[PDB]
């Protein structure tokens, strides 16, 4: 129903928007007499400097670090400084025979990064036919992942395919 | 109590491939062979001459359902008026059929007797009014059809024979 | 039947508590008036030095 | 005479439209802090309006209810404290009547949340039957009976709108041994030739009989035999309608119904 002030106010959009201090203030001051505005030590500072600048991405780390103790993590010749952040080489150590360990390089936090690439795929899985069985079993598997996480779900799924090599 | 019948509203065929539908579609929910009854059919000009679970009978034009006699205690009775109010005309159509019980409950269907008749359909309750939650049961089972019509606001009471009415007015619809 | 199943089952009941000492024991409680055929019995968990394991 | 919530909600409500209106006008003092994009500030505008809005229709409804009081205020109770300073010490009285509600509420909701005990253990008459059957019979639309033929054991029975009778014979003090029937299948009365068991019914109490017999095992207090019993029919009265069934569409089975936690729903499920 009070539509007149309001259209009337919104008339004023321009930055000739001054007067309402000379209208509203006094009325202001007669009813409400309140020294406590902003008298306490107070300075806005919005930024200085923010910036890692000591390590790889957190959330990796932390997130990989609650891991099991089954895995063991490392890093390899650094060639991942700045944006992979990541080169790690990890080895099943379980009531099972281990394998070749993955590259392990991730990209930014989306995570669209299937980061072991299986540099020495070829000898190296074919040097048995259990094993190489094996990495066929891993890679059937691994497609049907729909966004894998390379952090939990790769090494999960990779660990469960070589748990159940033994048929 | 003994709830109140429903009359056939589902007729778009033959009674006799009706009554298989009926079954098959029993079978398909669920339930178990009860047995088999009769639903016994006579006026006499009023009174509906009947038996059902077990040997005992009721036959009333209208009255609240005097009935606490047995067949041959009431039938004994008739024939002794034999002048009085033997009214015996033409056999009225009788039903009959099986009876299959899900759970709790009982269902009755009926057929024709000289052919031209209906094949209604019974059904009943365990509790003592409960109107709602049977409906669900035939809901479940078939299309629209059950519209029940209690005597509400009455607490007749519990359906004692009351659907006599409802079977002499499917009996005369003829 | 009735009278060698409750004797059997007081047997096993009984039994237990010998056959599983170091494993939490088991009381024993039967009705007081019990009928020709039918019969109750109540048996609690009753974890030892607890009384707050009634679950 | 519950309307002193709706008239706390009314005090709340013009209060709240005050400081609503005092903050609409001290905000109006100012434009935008620093917008750079747009003159958005329309929408907290048209937000505070809506406010306003809801405050006058808050108003407006709170007429609508609260119709209108009693003659005789005080209904004449506090004429000693309206009477003259000689007999008046009277505001004693109004205080001692504020403190004991407030240790009322205060003690009621300290054994509340007392229910979480950390008591790791617990160690180191046939008068009490009688007076909670009393007790427990003085409550309406469910009547109790008892003979006890069997001898010092108690046996009883309760009645409900429809004759689905319950038998409950239990010891002296808590609910155990209970039995439901329906619609005078039991017939318990001088069944056979007295008073008789039989524990038995026609294959469709005997889930209610279950659910009953869960609750006696579950309701079993270490003390406090009337708490025992008064939860024990509270349970049992829950089931005067089983018109009902929540989570669920009331046609999944035969019945509905398990509350032990005072709330029923579809059985089966739990």
């Amino acid at each position: 129903q009070p539509l007149l002030d309001a259209v009337l106010a919104n008339i004023r959009s321009p930055v000739f928007n001054h007067s309402l201090y000379r209208t509203f203030v006094p009325a202001m001051t007669a009813i409400h007499g309140p020294p406590i505005t902003a008298p306490v030590v107070c300075t806005r500072k919005r930024r200085l400097e923010d910036d890692e600048r000591q390590s790889i991405p957190s959330v990796l780390q932390g997130e990989v670090a609650r891991l099991d103790p089954k895995f063991l993590v490392n890093l390899d010749p650094s060639h991942c400084s700045n944006n992979g952040t990541v080169h790690l080489i990890c080895k099943l150590d379980d009531k099972d025979l281990p394998s070749v360990p993955p590259l392990e390089l991730s990209v930014p936090a989306d995570y669209p990064a299937q980061s072991p690439l299986w540099i020495d795929r070829q000898w190296q899985y074919d040097a048995n036919p259990f094993l190489q069985s094996v990495h066929r079993c891993m890679t059937s598997r691994l497609l049907q992942l729909p966004d894998k996480h390379s952090v939990t779900a790769l090494l999960n799924t990779w660990a469960q395919s070589v748990h159940q090599a033994c048929l | 109590v003994t709830c109140v019948s429903q009359m056939p509203v589902a007729e778009g065929k033959s009674v006799q491939q009706t009554v298989e539908l009926l079954t098959r579609k029993l079978e398909m929910l669920g339930a178990e062979k009860q047995g088999t009854f009769c639903v016994d059919c006579e006026t006499y000009h009023g009174k509906l001459m009947y038996v059902m679970h077990y040997p005992l009978s009721c036959f009333a034009l209208f009255e609240n359902g005097p009935c606490l006699i047995a067949d041959t205690n009431f039938d004994v009775l008739m024939v002794k008026l034999k002048g009085f109010f033997q009214s015996a005309k033409a056999s009225k159509i009788e039903t009959r059929g099986t009876r299959y019980q899900y759970c709790d409950f009982l269902v009755k269907v009926g057929t024709v007797t000289m052919g031209p008749s209906a094949r209604g359909i019974s059904v009943e309750v365990e509790y003592g009014d409960c109107w709602s939650l049977l409906l669900e049961f035939l809901q479940s089972f078939l299309g629209s059809h059950t519209p029940g019509a209690p005597a509400v606001f009455g607490n007749a009471v519990y359906g004692p024979a009351d659907t006599m009415v409802q079977y002499m007015e499917l009996f005369n619809k003829i | 039947a009735k009278h060698i199943f409750l004797r059997s089952r007081a047997a096993a009941t009984i039994d237990s508590l010998a056959s599983r000492i170091e494993d939490p024991q088991i009381q024993a409680h039967w009705s007081n008036i019990n009928d020709v055929y039918e019969s109750s019995v109540k048996v609690l968990i009753t974890s030892q030095g607890y009384e707050q394991i009634c679950k | 005479s519950v309307n002193l919530e709706a008239f706390s909600q009314a005090i709340s409500a013009i209060q709240a439209l005050r400081s609503s209106v005092s903050r609409v006008f001290d905000c109006l003092k100012d434009g935008m802090r620093n917008k750079e994009t747009l003159e958005g500030r329309e929408k907290a505008f048209i937000a505070h309006f809506q406010d306003n809005l809801h405050s006058v229709n808050r108003d407006l409804n709170e007429l609508e209810r609260l119709s209108n009081l009693v003659g005789k205020p005080s209904e004449n109770h506090p004429l000693h404290n309206s009477g003259l300073l000689s007999l008046d010490p009277y505001s004693q009285l109004l205080q001692a009547y504020k403190w004991s509600n407030k240790l009322q509420y205060h003690a009621g909701l300290a054994s509340g949340l007392l229910n979480q005990q950390s008591l790791k253990r617990s160690a180191n008459p046939q008068y009490v039957d009688d007076v909670i059957s009393r007790i427990d019979r003085m409550f309406p639309e469910m009547s109790i009976h008892l003979s006890r033929p069997n001898g010092t054991s108690a046996m009883l029975l309760v009645t409900l709108g429809k004759v689905l009778k319950v038998i409950v014979v239990m010891r002296s003090l808590f609910i155990d041994r209970t039995i439901v029937k329906g619609y005078n299948e039991n017939v318990y009365t001088e069944d056979g030739k007295l008073d008789i068991w039989s524990k038995s019914n026609y294959q469709v109490f005997q889930k209610v009989t279950d659910h009953a017999t869960t609750a006696l095992l579950h309701y079993q207090l270490p003390q406090m035999p009337d708490v025992v019993v008064r939860s024990f029919m509270t349970w049992l009265r829950s089931y005067i309608k089983l018109f009902q069934a929540p989570c669920q569409r009331c046609g999944k089975f035969l019945q509905d119904g398990l509350p032990p936690t005072w709330r029923d729903f579809r059985t089966l499920e739990a």
